[PDB]
């Protein structure tokens, strides 16, 4: 039958989960950013929609950073964006604080991957409505 | 409930007409054993703040990290960490005075004397002290453990009262200091020749000096000393 799309953890007879899609959709309808790898390091940008002359220019940020040399950009729900580099942080300060060195740009994407995997593992919670650009300089 | 093990020892410091002046050694002792030479016990937070801390220097090391976490949460989501919501030296003192004391009430206690010198965003001179009880307060003069007992008496020679501390000019005040610390190698044994100077001025800004030496020591009058009592040779 149907009713495959209605369940956030459910397979679909094609092997897809649909509320993963629909996720996608919200970070399609958002605004454009990007990130682009130099030969020394990272450079991240967005787009702000002026809605108004009312908004305060300058003021309004978006770009978010985790530890003192990681960058993260993410479009979409700007919240769910803004709870992933809640966890983010938290998540680097944890590894620094057992390790000592600052974490590793790879080991802090898989974290923020492992995170973002789990709210597509049950129907309780609902999957990151945001696409995240995130980067930095570490020991190699 | 605990008992310190590697430890450090005085923290002095004073106020003067423009800023602030703190000092420590550069010893980490094991009882009666001077066994680590190249420890740092004033700790810098930002360009306005010096953290002094004497005792526990494993307790020393988790306050350590506890500021650098400080200085790296408060850049967060925050375009004015380096201008108007810089951290204040205020702001550094009342969270480690909120921690001494809430580790006093749990009874396992950061067993430490901290001193928090700098200067406000309002070129207010800050000194502040706080221990292992949570117990705080300010004077023109602070010193921790032994300097307590024999920095502070001579610190305040040159500033008995507040209305004294614009007529210190900074050549006075760490002169006073440099005095303090030989004065403390004399008569503390568990003190050190090497030690670490800092001032925080509001207007030449930062200057942190390190492997700084005790000079000019009078040993000379030794020699004429000879038994304890009735020896004539």
């Amino acid at each position: 039958g149907t009713g495959y799309d209605l369940s956030n953890s459910v397979f679909s007879p094609d092997g897809r989960n649909f509320q993963v899609e629909y996720a996608v959709k919200a970070v399609e309808n958002g605004t454009t950013s990007i990130g682009i790898k130099c030969n020394d390091g990272v450079v991240f940008a967005v787009e702000k929609l002026i809605t108004s002359k009312l908004l305060v220019p300058q003021k309004n940020v978006k770009i978010q950073v985790v530890d003192r040399h990681i960058g993260c950009v993410y479009s979409g729900l700007i919240p769910d964006g803004r709870h992933l580099v809640n966890r983010g942080r938290e998540e680097a300060a944890s590894f620094k604080k057992l390790y000592k060195t600052p974490i590793p740009i790879p080991a802090f994407a898989d974290r923020l991957g492992q995170y973002v995997q789990a709210h597509t593992l049950y129907n309780s919670v609902r999957p990151f409505g945001v696409s995240t650009i995130f980067g930095g300089v570490d020991k190699n | 409930t605990q008992q310190p093990i590697v430890t450090g020892t005085s923290v002095i410091s004073m106020k003067y007409d423009n800023g602030v002046i703190i000092a420590a050694d550069n010893l980490g002792s094991y009882g009666s054993l001077l066994r680590f030479n190249g420890v740092e016990r004033l700790i810098p937070v930002g360009d306005n703040t010096v953290v002094g801390i004497s005792g526990d220097i494993s307790d020393m090391q988790h306050i350590e990290r506890l500021l650098k976490d400080l200085v790296t949460e408060n850049a967060y989501d925050n375009p004015l960490a380096d201008a108007e919501e810089a951290l204040e030296p205020s702001y550094i003192f009342e969270y480690l005075a909120t921690v001494m004391y809430q580790r006093r009430s749990k009874m396992n206690p950061l067993w430490n004397a901290i001193i928090v010198a700098g200067v406000q965003s309002n070129g207010d001179q800050f000194l502040r002290y706080v221990n292992l009880l949570g117990v705080t307060y300010s004077s023109p003069t602070l010193a921790t453990g032994f300097g307590a007992h024999m920095a502070n008496p001579l610190l305040r020679k040159v500033v008995d009262r507040e209305s004294d501390i614009p007529k210190t000019t900074v050549q006075v005040a760490e002169e006073a200091i440099v005095n303090a610390m030989r004065v403390l190698y004399y008569r503390d044994a568990r003190s050190s020749r090497n030690f670490s100077l800092a001032i925080i001025d509001k207007n030449t800004g930062l200057t942190f000096k390190k492997n700084l030496q005790v000079e000019n020591m009078k040993w000379d009058f030794a020699k004429d000393i000879k038994g304890y009592g009735t020896q004539k040779i």
